[PDB]
């Protein structure tokens, strides 16, 4: 919670995101059969998407305003990682 | 025009003068070196400062050596 | 016929048709600027009237009043205006280049080696006496063009 | 007061149809170096001011712009050919100054009879630094 | 000498046309002009700094004379948020009607240009409330230049002309100008704030004619002397006072309340008033320290031999260092235009914080105009800092009077120096540029959550460290409880808090990852023209490729093609190079200043926070996107206020790559085609009876070095004046 | 008048004070002594 | 000699040598009319001085564009036509 | 004399000549001029070249030094 960064487990903007890219990779996967080689890549790549997220919560990375991981470089002991 | 220079550690191979397209220079005979020769720079006046001549002198830095200065009009290499 | 200057193969330049022809050498040698003989006076009144007309040319027809009822009036105006430029130059020019009383560096020979006579042209008070030939030429040239597109406008092209 | 100048007479030129490289103004008012050269045949040369000239059989004379163009001309000879010449400088006054051996020796031969100046006894390092020669007309290099 | 050029005979003695240029070029280069003396030299300084002080008044006269004459201050003063500034009026007889129509503003009756100069505003601050008082200013500052130009003729003649003994009087001269030149000068502008420009705030009009009778405040000088000064800070105009009438007015004069003026959003008159006064009495007393005429003092001289460290760290220590700086004048140019840079980079990032103006933070455009304006000024003020030092290390350095020294066991680790700011720059180039494209390419790919972004800790600490609890680190001023906080808990702080946490105001900005990233390109271009400044100054004598570099002087175009090639190897192209990544280097300071800035007046502080980022974003959302209304400064239907920043930004473009012409190209081939242009003309009929008189020949290459970067920089600046004047003038936010 | 000053003075400056100095700095220029 | 059998050295005629030839410029004489010879000479001899030539040139030029640009209205440049338009208000009220 | 006066052929020497490029750094000693009317007859071969493509130059006597090793 420093530097006024909210963590991104617990972000609002960062989930936003997160459900924006996943509408955008939808949007680009109602054009073919959902058993191709198109709509399995572009399945793929949502759960890549979903589960990067996720990750990025998990860690206890800090999402500032934007909704973005903002690393802390000072030396936390948290942010080592 | 061009002040030209050469110091004492030429060993006189005569370079600097083989190459000097303006008849700058002119090896001497000297005592300082085992070819009893050093180069001299008697038409200076000659000189447009092309630095063939320390381009061709296999020394530490340089015993030729070519100062850039009053450029007439035939230090500046003029057809006209 | 590309056989060198005065047939002198080392000077930097040739008697190619366009330089030494009966033509255009008889041409470039009967006009004011090669008039060695003559004083400058005739000569640069001559060049000044041929260069006012050349200049009000455009600068009726083409400028920032063409369109207007001004353009014939105040585009002479501009022509003598840049007349009185060039006389200016040319003054300097004559004063930088040669300063009182030298005599003229113009060359003293010709293609066929005659010993001819310098052209005093090239000497203070014959430029000065160019520059003046300029000047009055000039004027006098910009203003009858200006008479000529006043009383004379309708054969030449308005568009 | 050993090799005395040679005064170039009026000697032929080489065969040349004429170039644009070649005497400007400078010569009418400054010096244009003129070059003599004796060649065993008619044979055929570069010429400095660009383009082919055909050189005569026996002595030619050149005016061409400049010291550099004669002697590039006679390195060329001497290298290519293994000629003899030797360059003048003409000004318009009319004196000819005779400069390229300056002793009937090119300038590679150490030959005794040639004074040394542009001569600094010194390695080039132990010159003095300009704060030593401040407000004096000797830059750096003439003590 | 014999012809144009009288200070080198051997220009004059030069038949082509280089001697024009260098005749230009070396007109100040006194120290290398022929047969002249030290006496002389410092002697044609001096009636040059006259000419200096007389051109700087007469500009300056120009501005008021303009402003009062073709400006509407008048107009100005009674609704200054609402009436915009006029430098001065245009006469261009190529203007057509639109162009006269479109540059009609500020109520003018004519064309006009807006004073994006802030003069409006710091003159309105001072007093000058009238056309007639510019007019008195502007002609008070004329008899000034006159004055000046007397002195320095004066000083020139034979009677009047100080000996060099005279000038290197470096402790009476540092006295006189510590104690008066500073103290007592900020001592008189204070006696301007309270006699007149508070009053001139307060109300009432305090002119020359009633000066003396109206009390600057109700008790005079009897705080002063008796020592009650807290008197003086009474009445200190409580939040509600309206600059230029006595509502919500009060009767101080020196104040510490700190913090901004809430109309003007500008700093108290009261507190500059303080402010000059205390400094004034700081230079006044620093000022009595060196030894002069009167027995007491201190020799510089000995301070210098003194402080040698034992241990031999520092060796020889500032030993022999008095006389190789007070004779070498290049030495005191290098030091006073490196204090003179930072404090101008210091007026840039304090103006643009803390407005010491009324109606300056308000207005967008002078804000912008004078941060760029003097940053740039700053860089080229560094610039030559450096490239006088390598003048000195090559003219005035002598090894032998400073062995061992501070400075000589300086030149020593010459390579170190350079290694390691070559490190510097190397480290944060890579990094930075890479952490830039990684966002750029995870931008690319759709995914900005995997973007690098390092929030600024140690900003966001000092932000915290002075009353900014946007970050919650609560320490030494956010924390109530840190000592630090309770010692100005009554003196500062509340304006101080209410004026950074204040979100509108421009100090100690809200920075983000951005910052953080465009902080670190700053200092990978201030290391790298550090690195290629220092390196040029430290290989000025010389190296291993060059070692009697201080035998060719500063400037000279190379040492030939032999070992290897010698291009740009003078310490002169090291400040030339330096030049180049210097204006790199504002460029990218005034981008992240107009972005982030302007982003802030907008309001949408999150389009710099995250379009910052990355370069696409600076790329679209700052050069792009505030490039709309500039462009269109003249379509083909119709033009508007900002045609001539078009026109500007276009020949500004026009000029950095005509400099592209110099740099690229060099000498050789231009030559040649100018011989044959002089076979041309001496062939031409008609224009061979025109004959030079300068042989005509290429550029040198030193010289068309500095063409190429006049050209450059020239470019540089109108470009981006251009863009930067039409982007916040557009809109204003 | 004062509306009709700079109609004389910037035609007076930027056209007249260059034929004059880059006159007489092109004299000065081409001069010998 | 010049003239002999490629030889262009004459050290006597220099001018021949180094290319001084008035390549056209005739010594034919005045082809003019004597009369209208002497009324330009007589009408223009007051520009025989170029000194003073040059101070009529300058500052009767310098007055002449004075003059012009001063007694001009705004019919021949818009500049001095002036506004003949309302003011538009800039961004933001004015500022 | 007579008898060698400077280094060993084979010595490896040291540069004190502060404009040479191997300034500071070691050399190997091919020949010395045992005239006694030259000045620079020590001549060095060094193992890296110069700007020049050059690894070998003639030095003074007090233009060099002899190492350790
Ligand atoms: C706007 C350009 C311009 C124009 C239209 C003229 C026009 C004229 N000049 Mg002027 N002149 C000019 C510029 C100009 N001049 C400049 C810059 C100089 C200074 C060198 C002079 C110096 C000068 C002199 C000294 C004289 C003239 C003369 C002339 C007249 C006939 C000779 C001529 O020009 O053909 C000759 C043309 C050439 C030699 C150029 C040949 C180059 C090629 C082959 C032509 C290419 C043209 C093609 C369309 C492109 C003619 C009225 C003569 C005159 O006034 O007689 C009354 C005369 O004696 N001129
Ligand atoms: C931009 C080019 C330009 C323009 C717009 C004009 C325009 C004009 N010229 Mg000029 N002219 C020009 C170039 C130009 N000239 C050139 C290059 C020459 C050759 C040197 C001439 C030679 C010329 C002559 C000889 C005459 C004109 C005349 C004229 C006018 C009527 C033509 C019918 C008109 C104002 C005529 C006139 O009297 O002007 C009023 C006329 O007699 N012109
Ligand atoms: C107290 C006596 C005194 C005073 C007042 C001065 C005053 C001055 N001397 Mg000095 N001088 C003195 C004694 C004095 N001298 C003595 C005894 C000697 C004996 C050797 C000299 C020798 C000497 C030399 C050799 C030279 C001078 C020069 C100068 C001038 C410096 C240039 C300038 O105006 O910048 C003045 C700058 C400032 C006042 C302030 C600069 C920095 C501040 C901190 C910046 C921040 C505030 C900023 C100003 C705010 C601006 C806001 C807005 C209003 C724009 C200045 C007039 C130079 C000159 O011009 O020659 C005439 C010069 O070459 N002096
Ligand atoms: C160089 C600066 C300067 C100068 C020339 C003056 C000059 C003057 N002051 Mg001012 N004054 C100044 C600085 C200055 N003051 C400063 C810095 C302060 C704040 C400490 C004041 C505060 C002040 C007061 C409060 C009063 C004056 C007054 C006066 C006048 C009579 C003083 C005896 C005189 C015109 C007196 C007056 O009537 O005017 C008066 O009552 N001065
Ligand atoms: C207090 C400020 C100050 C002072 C007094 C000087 C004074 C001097 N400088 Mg320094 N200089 C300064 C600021 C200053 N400069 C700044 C800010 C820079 C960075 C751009 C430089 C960069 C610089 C270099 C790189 C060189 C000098 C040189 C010189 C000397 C000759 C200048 C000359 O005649 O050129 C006259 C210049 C012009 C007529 C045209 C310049 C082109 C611009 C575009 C015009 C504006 C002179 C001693 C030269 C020197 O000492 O030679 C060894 C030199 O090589 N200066
Ligand atoms: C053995 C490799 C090696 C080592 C140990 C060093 C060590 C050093 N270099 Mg150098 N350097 C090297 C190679 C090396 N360099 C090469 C190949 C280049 C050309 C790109 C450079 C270019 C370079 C510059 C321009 C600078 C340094 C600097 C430095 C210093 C700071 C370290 C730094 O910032 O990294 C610098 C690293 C780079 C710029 C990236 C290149 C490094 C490459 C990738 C390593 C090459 C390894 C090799 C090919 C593998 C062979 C393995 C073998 C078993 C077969 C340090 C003394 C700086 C300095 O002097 O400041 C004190 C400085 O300014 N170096
Ligand atoms: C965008 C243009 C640009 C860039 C990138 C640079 C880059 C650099 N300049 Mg500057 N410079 C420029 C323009 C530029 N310059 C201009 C216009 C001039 C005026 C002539 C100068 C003048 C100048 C001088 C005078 C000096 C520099 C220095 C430097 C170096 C500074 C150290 C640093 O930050 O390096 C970090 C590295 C980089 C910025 C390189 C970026 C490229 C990446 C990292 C390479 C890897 C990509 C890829 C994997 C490689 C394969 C590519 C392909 C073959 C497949 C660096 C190489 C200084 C120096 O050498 O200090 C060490 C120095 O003294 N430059
Ligand atoms: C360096 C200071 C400075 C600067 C940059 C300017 C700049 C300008 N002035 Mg101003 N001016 C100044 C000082 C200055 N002035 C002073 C001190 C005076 C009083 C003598 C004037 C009196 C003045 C008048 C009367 C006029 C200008 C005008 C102009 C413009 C055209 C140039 C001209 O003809 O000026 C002429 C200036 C002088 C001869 C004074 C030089 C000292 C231009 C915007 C003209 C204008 O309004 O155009 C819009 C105009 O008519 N100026
Ligand atoms: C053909 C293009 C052109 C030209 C020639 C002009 C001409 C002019 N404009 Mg511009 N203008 C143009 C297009 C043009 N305009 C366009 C397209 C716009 C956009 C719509 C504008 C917008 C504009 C504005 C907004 C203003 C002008 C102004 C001016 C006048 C400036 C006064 C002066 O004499 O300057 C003198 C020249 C300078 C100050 C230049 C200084 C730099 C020089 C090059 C260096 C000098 C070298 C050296 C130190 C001195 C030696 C002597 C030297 C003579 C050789 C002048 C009449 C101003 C005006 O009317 O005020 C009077 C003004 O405020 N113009
Ligand atoms: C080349 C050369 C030269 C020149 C140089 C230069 C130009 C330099 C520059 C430099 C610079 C430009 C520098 C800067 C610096 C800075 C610093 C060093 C800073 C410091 C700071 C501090 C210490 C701070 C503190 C504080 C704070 C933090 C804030 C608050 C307050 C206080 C005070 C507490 C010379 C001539 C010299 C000589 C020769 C050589
Ligand atoms: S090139 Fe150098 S070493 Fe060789 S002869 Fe010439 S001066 Fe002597």
């Amino acid at each position: 919670d420093i530097s006024g960064l909210t963590p991104c487990k617990d972000s609002k903007q960062f989930a936003k995101r997160e459900k924006q890219q996943i509408k955008k990779l939808e949007s680009s996967l109602k054009l073919y059969a959902p058993e191709s080689a198109p709509a399995l890549a572009l399945n793929a790549q949502i759960e890549k998407t979903k589960r990067r997220f996720d990750n990025y919560g998990k860690y206890g990375l800090l999402c500032g305003s934007d909704g973005l991981p903002h690393l802390i470089v000072n030396g936390d002991q948290r942010h080592w990682g | 025009s061009h002040s030209v220079k050469i110091y004492d550690t030429c060993i006189g191979c005569t370079q600097c003068v083989r190459a000097c397209p303006t008849d700058v220079l002119e090896m001497i005979p000297w005592d300082g070196c085992k070819a009893k020769q050093i180069a001299s720079a008697p038409r200076t006046e000659d000189c447009v400062g092309c630095k063939r001549c320390e381009s061709a002198c296999p020394t530490d830095f340089l015993s030729v050596r070519v100062y850039l200065w009053h450029e007439t009009t035939r230090s500046m290499g003029l057809a006209y | 016929v590309v056989q060198p200057i005065n047939g002198d193969p080392f000077i930097g330049s040739l008697e190619t048709p366009v330089t030494s022809s009966p033509l255009i050498a008889w041409y470039l040698s009967n006009l004011p600027g090669y008039r060695t003989a003559v004083n400058p006076l005739l000569r640069g009144v001559e060049v000044g009237l041929a260069h006012g007309f050349f200049l009000v040319g455009p600068f009726v027809k083409a400028g920032p009043l063409r369109n207007t009822a001004y353009a014939g009036s105040a585009g002479s105006l501009a022509a003598a205006g840049l007349v009185v430029i060039l006389s200016m130059c040319l003054t300097i020019y004559g004063i930088s280049s040669f300063k009182e009383g030298e005599p003229s560096i113009a060359p003293s020979l010709t293609l066929t080696g005659r010993k001819k006579q310098p052209d005093q042209l090239q000497t203070a008070d014959g430029w000065a006496k160019f520059t003046g030939g300029f000047f009055f030429g000039g004027i006098s040239g910009v203003t009858w063009a200006y008479f000529l597109l006043y009383v004379l406008d309708l054969p030449y092209f308005v568009k | 007061g050993f090799t005395p100048p040679q005064l170039d007479p009026n000697t032929p030129s080489p065969i040349f149809a004429g170039s644009t490289g070649g005497l400007l103004r400078k010569a009418q008012v400054e010096e244009f170096y003129v070059i003599t050269w004796n060649s065993p045949k008619e044979q055929i040369f570069e010429m400095p001011t660009g383009g082919a000239a055909i050189m005569r059989e026996g002595p030619n004379l050149l005016k061409l712009a400049r010291k550099e163009q004669c002697l590039a001309l006679g390195t060329r000879l001497r290298s290519k050919y293994k000629i003899t010449y030797q360059f003048y400088r003409v000004f318009p006054n009319g004196e000819v100054q005779y400069l390229h051996p300056k002793d009937g020796v090119y300038p590679e031969k150490a030959n005794p009879g040639r004074e040394g100046v542009g001569l600094n006894m010194r390695s080039i390092g132990k010159n003095v630094s300009p704060i030593e020669v401040k407000f004096t007309g000797k830059q750096s290099y003439d003590l | 000498a014999l012809r144009f050029p009288r200070f080198s005979q051997g220009l004059a003695q030069d038949p082509t046309t280089r001697r024009i240029w260098f005749g230009i070029a070396t007109a100040h280069d006194f120290e290398s002009h022929d047969d002249i003396t030290e006496e002389r030299l410092y002697q044609n300084i001096f009636a040059s700094h006259f000419g200096q002080l007389a051109i700087i008044f007469l500009w300056t006269s120009g501005n008021l004379f303009h402003v009062a004459w073709q400006g509407n201050f008048e107009t100005w003063v009674q609704d200054p948020l609402h009436v915009r500034p006029i430098a001065h009026a245009i006469w261009d007889p190529h203007f057509g009607q639109p162009a006269v129509e479109a540059f009609t503003r500020g109520g003018a009756l004519g064309p006009v240009n807006i004073a994006y100069s802030g003069v409006y505003q710091w003159w309105y601050t001072i007093g000058l409330r009238t056309n007639e008082d510019l007019y008195t200013g502007a002609l008070f500052l004329l008899f000034l230049s006159a004055l000046s130009l007397i002195g320095g003729w004066l000083h020139l003649q034979p009677k009047w002309k100080p000996r060099v003994s005279w000038f290197k009087n470096a402790e009476s001269r540092l006295n006189h100008h510590l104690s008066g030149l500073f103290g007592v000068s900020s001592l008189a502008w204070t006696g301007h704030l309270v006699h007149v420009a508070i009053p001139a705030s307060r109300g009432e009009y305090v002119r020359w004619n009633n000066f003396l009778n109206v009390l600057p405040h109700p008790q005079g000088l009897g705080p002063l002397f008796t020592g009650q000064w807290n008197l003086y800070a009474q009445n200190p105009d409580s939040s509600s006072h309206l600059f230029g009438t006595s509502q919500g007015s009060g009767t101080a004069i020196l104040t510490l309340l700190g913090g901004f003026h809430p109309q003007t959003q500008s700093l108290w008159l009261t507190d500059m008033a303080h402010h000059h006064l205390a400094i004034a009495i700081l230079f006044l007393i620093a000022g009595h320290m060196y030894r002069t005429n009167f027995g007491i003092g201190h020799s510089i001289k000995d301070l210098l031999e003194a402080h040698i460290p034992p241990g031999g760290r520092l060796g020889r220590g500032h030993k022999g260092l008095y006389d190789t700086i007070n004779n070498s004048i290049h030495f005191q140019l290098g030091l006073a235009l490196a204090s003179l840079g930072v404090i101008t980079s210091l007026v840039a990032q304090h103006m643009y914080s803390l407005p010491a103006y009324a109606f300056i933070a308000q207005d967008f455009t002078t804000q912008a105009a004078l941060y760029t304006h003097h940053q740039y000024i700053a860089g080229f003020i560094m610039t030559g800092a450096f490239a006088h030092g390598a003048i000195f290390f090559i003219r005035d350095y002598n090894p032998e009077q400073n062995e061992d020294n501070v400075l000589a066991r300086m030149l020593d680790h010459k390579e170190a120096i350079i290694s390691h700011l070559s490190w510097a720059s190397l480290f944060l180039g890579f990094h930075t540029l890479g952490l830039y494209v990684h966002n750029d390419v995870m931008l690319a790919f759709g995914t900005p959550e995997k973007q690098i972004l390092i929030e600024p800790i140690f900003a966001q600490w000092i932000q915290s460290a002075h009353g900014k609890t946007s970050y919650g680190f609560d320490v030494l001023l956010s924390s109530t409880s840190g000592p630090a906080f309770n010692a100005g808990r009554s003196i500062w702080l509340p304006g101080w808090l209410n004026a950074i946490n204040e979100n509108s105001n421009s100090l100690f900005l809200t920075i983000g990852p951005g910052d953080f990233l465009v902080h670190h390109a700053i200092a990978l271009g201030l290391h790298t023209t550090t690195l290629i400044l220092v390196k040029g100054a430290l290989d000025a004598r010389g190296s291993k490729l060059m070692p009697d570099k201080k035998d060719f002087g500063y400037s000279f175009p190379c040492d030939g093609p032999g070992r290897g090639g010698t291009c740009d190897i003078s310490a002169w192209d090291a400040f030339y190079l330096a030049v180049f990544w210097m204006l790199n280097t504002i460029g990218w300071v005034t981008f992240y200043w107009h972005w982030k800035h302007i982003t802030l007046w907008q309001g949408n502080v999150s389009q710099f926070n995250e379009s910052s980022t990355y370069l696409m974003g600076w790329l679209r959302d700052y050069l792009w996107l505030n490039s709309s209304q500039l462009i269109n400064g003249y379509n083909p239907f119709g033009m508007n206020s900002l045609s001539v920043w078009a026109w500007m930004f276009l020949f500004g473009h026009l000029v950095w790559a005509t400099g592209f012409m110099f740099l690229i190209s060099w000498r050789g081939y231009w030559q040649e085609l100018i011989e044959t242009l002089a076979w041309a003309h001496e062939r031409t009929p008609l224009a061979n009876l025109i004959r030079w008189k300068d042989k005509p020949v290429a550029l040198s290459i030193v010289q068309a070095r500095l063409v190429g970067l006049a050209h450059f920089s020239v470019g540089y600046i109108f470009t981006y004046a251009a863009f930067l004047i039409a982007s916040t003038s557009g809109k204003f936010g | 008048t004062f509306n009709n000053l700079p109609s004389i003075f910037v035609p007076l400056v930027g056209l007249v004070f260059p034929a004059i100095a880059m006159a007489s700095l092109f004299l000065h220029i081409q001069k010998n002594k | 000699k010049y003239g002999d059998k490629s030889v262009y050295f004459d050290l006597e005629d220099l001018g021949n040598t180094t290319g001084q030839w008035d390549v056209y410029g005739s010594d034919a004489p005045s082809p003019y009319n004597p009369l209208q010879s002497k009324f330009f000479e007589t009408f223009a001899a007051p520009f025989t001085k170029r000194g003073l030539l040059l101070k009529f040139l300058i500052l009767g030029g310098g007055s002449l564009l004075t003059y012009v640009s001063a007694n001009s209205t705004g019919d021949v440049l818009p500049i001095k036509r002036g506004p003949q338009e309302p003011p538009k208000l800039g961004p933001r009220g004015k500022l | 004399k007579p008898p060698p006066i400077g280094p060993k052929r084979g010595s490896k020497v040291k540069i004190l000549r502060r404009e040479s490029y191997w300034f500071k750094n070691v050399g190997s000693v091919v020949a010395v001029d045992q005239d006694p009317k030259t000045r620079y007859p020590v001549v060095v071969r060094f193992a890296k070249v110069n700007y020049a493509n050059i690894s070998t130059n003639n030095y003074a006597l007090d233009e060099v030094e002899e190492v350790a090793a």
